[PDB]
């Protein structure tokens, strides 16, 4: 069995278009532990990306939450693509400064 | 407040090149602060925390000993469930274990706990006595019967109530930067145009720790638990917490809902309503 | 400090 994982993208302060920040991908509630994830800007993905360490909860389930900096603006587009064996198909979710 | 150390051991198989892969967490308070991986360079726990850092080679010496030897007692029970279940080789497989204890704002003991977990299903775990075990399936079974014919029970009963405490003592006396202070949650709201002369209301929380939170509508006294969003709690990345809760509010009616948000860092639950 | 397994095993 498996588990498909939950992915929420989100900054860490407050977005402020201009301002720097942080934009942290939170994949989590999956299962196996192996996981690809790749963190985008405007379609192209972003390089140097810090991935934190394997890690479970009780419920048995891992999660990973890979981060990067990055300056909001109206123009740029952010997003997370996430690779996994519960999933036949990447999934892909979008930033967004409300949620 | 209370306490707490667990430690958290996943052992993952893959195919080919045999051998799993060995990991082992450890927190105290839920809060890394020791990690050991058989994949890396050199494998030995490393500690994971500025003030865990004042130990000493006789321990991580200790410790890394101790990991090895976890290592070991994975690599085969890994071997034998993956008979138990029938399950034909070259798959990739996990093993899990989680163990410690929990202390009460004495200090003193409240809780073992230690259960293990294949697939990411439950497997044995050790009850609350410390004394019997609780085999999830038939396989379990096997694992049980043999693990009580050897009382098992009592060795795992006897680091639970001791080592496990005596140490977490000896942790939450040096580390107290962190460990002796929690966050508490600054909060608002935002106004969002959702439909025809309809709104949402965002009720925002952040900058929080620990992460257990609770946030919560109301309009008229009573809680609005349905056609809420939420959102599972999720780390900012600085070590505190965010979450937010959401509701649709008839635009102009504003005001007639307020949102609380419960968190034990808290002085009194918070209060909140939008401000145009 | 880290527990030990029982030396019964799985």
């Amino acid at each position: 069995i498996q588990k498909t994982p939950q992915i929420q993208v989100y900054s860490r302060h407050p977005p402020e278009n201009g301002k720097p920040n942080i934009l942290n991908c939170y994949v989590t509630q999956f299962h196996p532990p192996h996981i690809e994830i790749q963190m985008l800007k405007n379609g192209k993905k972003i390089p140097k990306v810090e991935m934190s360490d394997m890690s479970f909860s009780k419920d048995w389930s891992f999660y990973i939450l890979a981060h990067t900096e990055f300056t909001p603006t109206e123009t740029d587009t952010y997003a997370c693509r996430v690779k996994h064996d519960s999933m036949a198909e990447p999934k892909t979710v979008y930033w967004d400064r409300d949620m | 407040g209370p306490h707490s150390m667990r430690y958290f051991e996943t052992a993952v198989s893959r195919p080919g090149l045999e051998e799993p892969r060995y990991i082992s967490v450890g927190y105290v308070d839920n809060k890394e602060f020791v990690r050991f991986d058989s994949d890396a360079e050199n494998p030995r726990y490393e500690p994971r925390a500025p003030w865990m850092e004042q130990e000493g080679p006789e321990y991580w010496e200790r410790e890394t000993q101790k990991a090895k030897g976890q290592e070991q007692w994975f690599r085969v029970s890994l071997r034998n469930l993956l008979g138990y279940y029938n399950q034909s080789a070259g798959g990739s497989h996990t093993l899990q274990q989680m163990s410690g204890c929990d202390l009460g704002s004495d200090w003193r003991l409240l809780r073992g706990y230690l259960q293990f977990a294949y697939e990411g299903r439950d497997y044995i775990a050790l009850n609350e006595d410390l004394k019997t075990w609780t085999a999830a399936d038939m396989a379990a079974q096997i694992t049980r019967r043999k693990w009580e014919q050897s009382g098992a029970a009592e060795h795992y009963k006897a680091y639970l109530e001791g080592e496990c405490v005596e140490w977490l003592h000896r942790y939450l006396k040096n580390g107290n930067a962190t460990l002796l202070r929690t966050d508490s949650p600054k909060a608002h709201v935002t106004h969002h145009p959702r439909s025809k002369g309809e709104v949402t209301l965002r009720c925002w929380a952040l900058g929080f720790y620990p992460a257990d939170i609770t946030l919560t509508w109301q309009l008229n006294g009573e809680e609005l638990t349905q056609d809420m969003e939420l959102v599972e709690t999720r780390p900012a990345g600085d070590g505190t917490f965010q979450k937010w809760a959401s509701v649709v509010v008839p635009l102009g009616k504003e005001q007639n809902y307020t949102c609380r948000v419960y968190h034990e860092g808290l002085p009194e639950p918070l209060t909140l309503r939008w401000e145009p | 400090s880290a527990l030990q397994n029982a030396a019964s095993i799985a």
